[PDB]
């Protein structure tokens, strides 16, 4: 009268989570060096009483 | 298996078939990185005969 059966549960234990992201970083140098070259010439006037 | 006179075996990938190698998260990476190691078990095992 009974019956050959099987009845399976489950349990729950632990729950991990990871996440997603990016990330980045930089570093830099930076070297200049110039010159410069000028040259002007000028005119004057006057009159004074 | 194999035998003594050889080395051990290898393995890296989780899927049916081989690819989509076994990834690790950063929280775990930082554990695993202040000298813990881990366990490896067996739960089960089949043959044929």
């Amino acid at each position: 009268l009974v019956a050959a059966y099987p009845i399976v549960g489950v349990g729950m234990e632990k729950l991990i989570i990871s996440t997603n992201e990016h990330a980045s970083t930089d570093q830099g140098k930076t070297v200049s060096r110039a010159t410069t070259n000028s040259k002007t010439e000028s005119n004057t006037a006057g009159v004074s009483v | 298996y194999p035998k003594k006179g050889l080395s051990p075996l290898a393995l890296n990938t989780m899927d049916q078939f081989s690819s989509r190698l076994i990834p690790i998260n950063y929280d775990q990476l930082k554990k695993l990185d202040a000298g813990k190691q881990i366990k490896l078990e067996t739960t089960q095992v089949s043959g044929n005969f």
